[PDB]
């Protein structure tokens, strides 16, 4: 049961993503009902994967420095703490590509936080995205999943269950136990254990 | 029979309602029905007897409430109403086969099975709810002395009769005038034959006078009327009235003349269609009169003139017709009709178990036997064992 | 203007990194295990349904938070608010069985469930309680065993697990088998009896 | 060409156990195997081909798991599986019917179909269990 | 049925699986599935019953429960299991007989013995597992109305006649042209022969046409087709339709020529193969029209232009065969085949027990009767005896 639900309860948390796309393309913020606007990625189809948690064991960060270094499009994945950045300013200032170079200065990946923009009304610069003619866009998108919803018909169950029992735990206090004289007790061929008497 | 009846309009209702699926709110009703119907019928022991070939069967009721669970039914909820509705729907098939195959010459009318007697009971009496059906509708009237009626499409109220009247006769059959006839179930297909063409009549007519007497009264009857009969316009030989010799039948059709369909009730001319063809209503009878004249054309080509001489031997007998179908009608007793099933449905049980032959009924439920000799007794059961196939026929 | 019910995780506490989330799963397989329960009577659990028109009863309280929220939330539908005050629990003395309307997520249903499906509470009567007492004894005539208790119909034990050793340590364990031996040495000796006379 | 035969055996055991009132422990592995194979299909486009009369015909999967919590199956259980186990069955046949029309001459033994050569994608291979046949 | 069936796989998987010395978790869901079974039918009676010379037999069910607590199974455990799998086997033995015998022309596809119908209460639904015989599982999907498959090796579709029609003939039966053919089981063998060699035939081409109406659909069905047919080419003395007379056959085989088998559906043609006789398969049909001509060769050597005059008397008479095996096919209804034994064994326990006839089965399971008329309610009592025979034959 864990293991098949770990997916879905680990994609719940509002404090994880399951990682980040580095598209070195202008890609237009997605329209979330639960955001606004939000750079967010429904899945990683289209861009090679790099695994955080092999990248951290082996510390060979090559690849990862050589596609850094050269603009390479590249999904890092893994469980990743992101900042919630709700200013229209700061994806105009396109913040959210300024976190990756730290994992080639340090060779680290553990303190990778990228930046989930999440852009609606009340963003206290939502005008410039409300007043002008502009497609808001961002090079990185965080790969996270979307919360489910509430439905009354797939959570009403019936619980049934016995109404009331007793559990007993020592058997033995149930029996009663006597024993014969041991002057006449016997043993397996029916004759007393002690006959000098 | 109004248990009877409930309990067979509830299963029903819970087979066509109690779906995957469906609203907890459509069947809210339904399942407070039938959690009182299992209720009651919970505790009791029912046996359906063992006449002719029907085998004892004896039912158990401890059976578990209907709950209210889901907002929409699932599979469970019907899998466990299906199971409870398929063992009622056996016994309730096994009560109505039971009533229908037993009879009384005194109470035809009251329940002759076990197990539809200890349905009358006051402790059932709770289980009754909508009695909306045309059958129980009129048998709850009808308990009540209220006027009520049954519609049927082509009535079967007339006994099975193919004859012949002879009003002149000789021992060689070759000048005769008279009529024949075949009243079959709603229909009355008449004709009048005379080998002379009426040369020597009065004034060269010839009147023919058909009676049919019914067995029950029609109400709000429509019947098409058409001049000719097509059952007797093609040559014929005939067996004699004995059955001695046979004579020979040669028709030639003409136009039936003074056409006169009365409408009798209690004697009296209720309906009267004088040369009216096609559709007409009869309000209310228990007497059809169909009078027609055989006239002689007046004037004639050479060949119509050469068809008739004026002596024997007459070899092109004038034949005027008539056809009167009964389409729909209504009538305050039960009767077979085109439409429904409950006289086969009976009869097929009856059949199906060789219950013997008894007291009330003809051997085989036979219809025209049954309609001829339709007593009130006879019609007691009838009802009875029709009402009773009805129900039945709701759910099997 | 409005809200949207949404199902989250009551306790979001997930570390970053794969690796620290798998053992995050581990630790949280190790909690189930030590609080899953042995057997459940859900009257215990059952609290009222404050918008119930028939006395209506629901477990647990939680459930009972949930759907009052729902009953009163102005986006439900009709039905549900209906089905809400309408749904019923069914209790079945006779049978010894309880139903009681539940709101729970699809995973925390199916734990639930398991849990309900799956108790390890056997019927008790006094042919079992017999049978546990060794054969031997029960065939030694120095020996009276009665039973002078009567067993309710819903009495309950939890069967002990007697399985013969499935790590053989009196195979290649010498310091083992020796402390195991030491030990039932010990026991042993506690209920030799002592000579008289 | 495993792999293929691995959704076809699940399906045919799915629908051979999966039956109500069996005991959760009949049909354990099967339901892990049956969940596996949602989980390694949920998120793929299939398109089984318009060779001949064969319709193009497009194959989705955003299917749920299977409960594995009962005792015992109920008919709500049957149902639940028996809408997924249809889906899966004509995916199935209609990849198997794609495959069948198709040759090649230079490599045979080779999958001629485009699904059956996405299901030898190693992102498949999760589904591949007992080659009994 | 699948109550019974589930019973009879579980006993037969205790008796593969619980040996001496198994691991215990080779056995641990076999066990639970037995230890399930066993408290279902603990505490219930059953007679199996009486019919015809089936011994009443009664079965009462009071076991312990299998073990759970061993690593390796040991003796006591083997034979603590099996005296209750000998009990278990036996009933079920007996249910499938009593069930076997047993007919009815309602709903015969529903359960006839009692010990049947009572497992089919919910009570006992815990029982059912694993259906993955083709029979039950064929069993479970015509229950919902789903596509059925069967499949038969050397299926027994045809049923067994050796006939002939003449399309030419005379009270002296010397110059006769016609067909003679055998079909039995998955075989048709058909031969046209023309005593005068289609010495006056329009073209030399003498026509002959055979079309055999398969009494269910069958698909997916490999056929082999053969020019010859052995059966029709040594001299015969054949009786006349009337059995009056023997006329007298002494064929020389000639190739059959323009030969067209088409497969049909419904009228419509599925397959036609011509001049191909290899292996063929017609995916899809009910009907076999096989046409194939006797064409006089226009060159002979000087014995073949001896066999043949240009008038009587005819000796040599000559015959275009043609043989149609069915290897393997598929039907959605049970059918008797040349590997399988439902048929045997259905047959046998009815003949062992000496089983009245009854109203849907031809006396003694007649094959060949019960085939040329395969009604509806036929194939579901047959369907139903069938599956409970390899129910029986899985322990048996
Ligand atoms: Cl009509
Ligand atoms: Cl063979
Ligand atoms: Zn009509
Ligand atoms: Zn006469
Ligand atoms: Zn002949």
């Amino acid at each position: 049961l864990i293991l098949m639900n770990m997916e879905q309860i680990e994609r719940a948390s509002d404090k994880i993503a399951q990682g980040v796309i580095i598209a070195y393309r202008d890609m237009q913020l997605e329209r979330d009902e639960m955001y606004g606007y939000v750079n967010i990625a429904r899945n990683l189809d289209g861009f090679q994967q790099i695994n955080l948690e092999e990248l951290m064991r082996t510390g060979d960060y090559a690849q990862i420095t050589n596609m850094l270094l050269n603009n390479q499009p590249v999904a890092l994945v893994g469980a990743l703490p992101f900042i919630t950045d709700s200013s229209v300013i700061s994806l105009v200032a396109k913040l959210d590509a300024t976190v990756f170079a730290q994992i080639v200065k340090l060779r680290k990946v553990d303190t990778l936080k990228p930046i989930l923009y999440k852009i609606n009304s009340d963003s206290n610069d939502f005008y410039l995205v409300a007043n002008y003619d502009w497609v808001p866009t961002s090079t990185t998108k965080v790969y996270k999943q979307i919360p489910q919803q509430f439905d009354f018909r797939a959570s009403m169950h019936m619980l049934t269950s016995n109404l009331t029992f007793t559990v007993y735990s020592d058997l033995l206090a149930f029996v009663s136990a006597d024993t014969v004289e041991p002057i006449n007790a016997v043993a397996f061929d029916n004759m007393r254990i002690m006959n000098e008497l | 029979m109004d248990v009877l009846y409930s309990l067979s309009k509830t299963l029903k209702d819970a087979r066509d309602k109690i779906v995957e699926g469906t609203l907890y709110s459509n069947v809210s009703d339904l399942i407070q029905q039938f959690n009182q119907m299992i209720i009651t019928m919970n505790g009791n022991e029912f046996q359906t007897g063992g006449i002719g070939n029907l085998p004892i069967r004896n039912w158990n009721f401890d059976f578990g409430l209907l709950g209210t669970t889901l907002l929409n039914l699932d599979a469970n909820y019907v899998e466990t109403a299906r199971n409870t509705i398929d063992y009622f729907v056996d016994f309730v098939d096994n009560v109505c086969m039971d009533e229908m195959v037993r009879e009384s010459q005194r109470n035809g009318i009251a329940p002759q099975s076990d197990s539809l007697r200890k349905l009358s009971g006051i402790k059932f009496k709770r289980i009754n709810f909508d009695n909306s059906s045309e059958y129980i509708e009129n048998w709850n009237l009808q308990n009540r002395r209220q006027r009520t009626g049954f519609t049927f499409h082509k009535p079967n109220i007339f006994p099975y009769s193919a004859s012949f009247t002879l009003n002149r006769s000789q021992p060689a059959h070759d000048n005769l005038m008279g009529t024949m006839w075949l009243n079959a179930g709603s229909e009355i297909q008449v004709a009048g034959f005379d080998y002379s063409c009426a040369i020597n009549a009065p004034a060269n007519i010839q009147q023919f006078e058909h009676i049919v007497q019914l067995r029950r009264v029609l109400t709000t009857a429509t019947i098409t009327l058409l001049p000719d009969a097509e059952r007797f316009s093609f040559p014929r030989v005939i067996n004699s009235a004995d059955g001695a010799t046979t004579w020979y039948f040669n028709p030639v059709i003409l136009r039936p003349n003074n056409v006169e369909v009365e409408f009798l009730l209690n004697g009296q001319i209720i309906n009267t269609y004088q040369a009216r063809f096609g559709t007409i209503i009869a309000r209310n009878f228990d007497t059809i009169r169909l009078s027609f004249q055989l006239m002689r054309p007046p004037n004639m080509t050479p060949a119509v003139a050469a068809l008739f001489p004026n002596a024997q031997p007459f070899e092109h007998h004038a034949t005027v017709g008539l056809t009167l179908r009964i389409e729909s009608a209504v009538c305050e007793s039960v009767l077979a009709d085109a439409s429904k099933t409950m006289l086969a449905n009976v009869t097929s049980v009856r059949q199906e178990y060789a219950i013997p032959v008894g007291p009330v009924f003809p051997p085989g439920m036979n219809w025209t036997d049954l309609i001829t000799n339709y007593s009130p007794s006879r019609e007691d059961n009838l009802q009875r064992v029709f009402t009773v196939a009805s129900i039945r026929s709701m759910l099997v | 203007l409005r809200n949207r019910w949404y199902w989250k995780l009551k306790r979001d506490t997930l570390p970053d990194g794969d690796y620290d989330v798998r053992e995050y799963f581990l630790n949280l397989y190790d909690q189930v295990l030590t609080e899953m329960p042995d057997y459940l009577l859900l009257k215990d659990m059952a609290v009222e349904n404050k918008n119930s028109r028939d006395a209506g009863k629901v477990v647990d309280s939680e459930t009972a938070a949930i759907c009052d929220a729902i009953f009163q939330d102005e986006e439900t539908e009709g039905v549900v608010r209906r089905f809400i005050a309408e749904m019923r629990q069914r209790v079945q003395a006779d049978r010894n069985v309880v139903n009681y309307p539940s709101i729970l997520h699809p995973i925390d249903h199916a734990f639930n469930e398991y849990f309900l499906q799956h108790q390890l509470v056997e019927p008790l009567n006094n042919d079992i309680i017999f049978n546990y007492i060794p054969e031997r004894i029960r065939n030694d005539v120095n020996y009276i065993l009665n039973m002078d208790r009567n067993l309710p119909s819903t009495a309950r034990y939890i069967r002990p697990n007697l399985l013969q050793d499935r790590l053989n340590l009196h195979d290649n364990f010498e310091s083992l088998w020796d402390t195991i031996t030491t030990s039932n040495y010990i026991l042993a000796r506690s209920v030799v009896p002592d000579l008289k006379e």
